[PDB]
């Protein structure tokens, strides 16, 4: 029963516990800006 | 697995709309790899092997392992995926950077000569994207020596000045030296002006975050055994082999520098 | 190692570029297409999907072609005339491929053919792949 | 309207020049 | 339900009855052939297995055809000329298929062409399937 | 066998973060908060060119020298208080590689690399900003010359030059009226914004 | 096909020059 003459169904592959992830996100400046809290869609100053 | 993309779900919408738009979801992929086989054989004559006053058997048993280590280390670097692990200098997936030439002639009849200057090293090293984390360089010791033996216009040394020799802390500097890689100086004979100048396209150094740019898989260690089917009453045969493999990971985590 | 993947995942020609061949899917419980180009396209090319019923005289020969219906998903657009169709964009490069499938089976035969046979349709190739034999 | 999934077979290299500040360009 | 098998097990034509197309196997772990007849054969039809490598003029285009060498097993007979071949008997019925594969890879492209382009050769179709991606 | 719901939630949140950060900087005012880069209200400082030709046949080429950075940084009025600079990492890398007439490096000298304490230097790097070097390919002479008007760096007292207003954080809920016995539907959203404060408390440096 | 064993008589490995980086010319 040479592997070259039988179906893949008999050979279950190993499952690695890794996950390639190439995505990145650039640093944010949000901490510099001034923080304001509101409770309505419109405001005045 | 591998997360090719994350998609773009949300959007900024007008308050007059009661409905919302369906976004494009992400993408995921399944990938798999193999493991390759290393095999060899050598033969002896019984009479000579018995009567010789040197242990050729152990000599060959040592040479085989030495060759296995050398070949594995070289195959992970410049191998091709047919039967060997595919190397990162062969796949040519890492982005490449070229070093500009230096003019050595007059302003009206210039002579362009390929060159490698000190500031190019700093430019290359400091350009690694910060998000990818820490990285390390790889070089042939002759490149490091050529870099350390530089002088300025007045004849004084750059880097270590006032000292006979310069020897920085390599681990702190984040540089690793190994003579396996190609050598651009050609044994310290090239690197000047005229006929001694570099050759365009020569490899110099590479940088990457290795723990995520290349992987190595271990399956079996080397084994030896006698081949009874070929052994005879007058001459003998042996067989050995081992298994291993490797594959590239994130192609964006690498950088290669070359002479332009 | 290498395997005889044709034992478990056979594939059959579906559209040669000049003739369409019915593909039997009775003995398999999954299937899907695979589109490839041989030379650069100049305009978009749409394709129709047909199925067949077992011929009356001979149960092993397919009957006349029928148009596959559509099936809107949990939420999304629906075809203008409610019949499934496929369109290949003109920006496809030669060194690539596309994979598509239908959510339903209908008859035991399936077929695919272009809306209009022309030079553009002569540059495309479609092949069907199955999975999981059930006999 | 079936939606296709596509991706290429053959990769391509990418090389770029590295430009550093010139000599003491002076005004 | 139904799956999009084309995503994981793409299929590519190799012999449509008149022309041979090189197939890129470089990016996949395994592959195999699939043979189907479209009309009753009248004589034996042998085939030849070749392979190519990247051309120096352009790495994305295959070079000239090279012929695969044989790889005998333990209990088996080496081919007379040491070159792989496949033969389809006349007993094959129009309503069946055959699957075969090669134990070795060699070059990154593969191809299959008949020994001679006779009348019977047009009655056969060959397709290639790949089983696992690596890029 | 792979959980898709958590993946979709993560994708939604990631897209929200990216969109908010982009909008606050270069967003337009139609449906997004207007960013200071798009508004372009901060007063501008240009940079002189440098003659690369012979005195009688000048060849005006744009340039950016080391002393320009010091001149820009030291000219911020003291009355406005604390200030910080922001610029792409390639600009810092191009600045740290400069040499004087003899060939010796400026800044960190006698060493292979320069790595100052940006926390004390009052510089924060962010790759979101425009890159005047065009991926480390521009900044030389001749065909490598900079392009006029390119953004370089900016400095301001942010705590009074820009504000960020937040009203409701993101929420996820299930749409009962659309989820049948064989389907499901989810909805999410959030509200936020920002506006430019005092436009006098900032500066911008550009090529001339 | 007898495989010969070869080695030279002389002991003068050619004196290879060493070339150092030129003085600071610039771009």
């Amino acid at each position: 029963f040479e592997a070259s003459t039988i179906g893949p169904a008999f050979f279950t592959p190993q499952v690695l516990a890794l996950e390639v992830d190439c995505n990145i996100e650039c640093a944010s400046l949000l901490d510099l800006y001034g923080q304001i809290e509101v409770s309505r869609s419109t405001f005045t100053y | 697995m591998k997360i090719a993309d994350y998609g773009q779900l949300g959007e900024y919408t007008c308050d007059a709309k009661c409905d919302a738009e369906f976004g494009e979801p992400g993408n995921i992929r399944h990938l798999e790899g193999k493991t390759y086989d290393y095999r060899g054989v050598f033969c002896f004559n019984r009479k000579n092997l018995q009567e010789a006053n040197y242990d050729f058997l152990s000599f060959m048993i040592g040479a085989a392992q030495r060759s296995h280590r050398i070949n594995r280390n070289r195959a992970l670097m410049v191998g091709d995926g047919i039967n060997e692990p595919k190397g990162w200098l062969k796949e040519d997936c890492f982005p490449t950077f070229l070093t500009l030439p230096v003019n050595t002639g007059t302003p009206e009849n210039p002579v362009q000569t390929p060159a490698f200057l000190a500031q190019d090293w700093r430019r290359f090293v400091t350009s690694f994207p910060a998000e990818y984390g820490d990285a390390r360089s790889v070089m042939h010791q002759n490149v490091f020596g050529y870099l350390a033996a530089m002088v300025d216009a007045n004849g004084r040394f750059l880097f270590g000045d006032g000292d006979l020799t310069f020897s920085p802390d390599l681990v702190r500097e984040r540089i690793r030296i190994s003579n396996c890689l190609p050598d651009p100086t050609e044994g310290n004979t090239k690197g000047g002006t005229g006929q001694d100048a570099f050759a365009a396209g020569s490899f110099i150094a590479a940088q990457a975050a290795w723990k995520t740019a290349y992987y190595a898989v271990e399956k079996r260690p080397m084994f030896f055994e006698q081949y009874e089917g070929g052994s005879s009453a007058w001459c003998v045969k042996y067989q050995f082999g081992a298994e291993d493999g490797g594959f590239v990971g994130c192609c964006e985590h690498g950088r290669v520098l070359r002479i332009g | 190692m290498n395997f005889n993947v044709g034992v478990d995942f056979p594939s059959f020609i579906a559209w040669d570029g000049t003739t369409s061949f019915p593909v039997k899917i009775d003995g398999f419980n999954q299937f899907g297409f695979t589109f490839k180009v041989i030379e650069e396209l100049t305009a978009d090319v749409p394709f129709n999907i047909f199925y067949h019923e077992a011929s009356e005289a001979d149960p092993c020969v397919p009957g006349p072609a029928i148009r596959v219906p559509d099936v809107p998903f949990c939420d999304g657009v629906a075809t203008a005339d409610g019949l499934a169709t496929v369109v290949i964009p003109e920006a496809v490069a030669v060194d690539s491929f596309c994979a598509g499938s239908v959510p339903c089976f209908n008859g035991p035969w399936i077929s695919i053919a272009p809306v209009t046979v022309n030079a553009d349709s002569a540059k495309v190739q479609v092949t069907v792949t199955m999975k999981g034999a059930t006999r | 309207m079936i939606k296709l999934n596509c991706r290429p077979l053959c990769q391509t290299p990418t090389a770029s020049r590295l430009v550093s500040p010139p000599c003491f360009i002076c005004r």
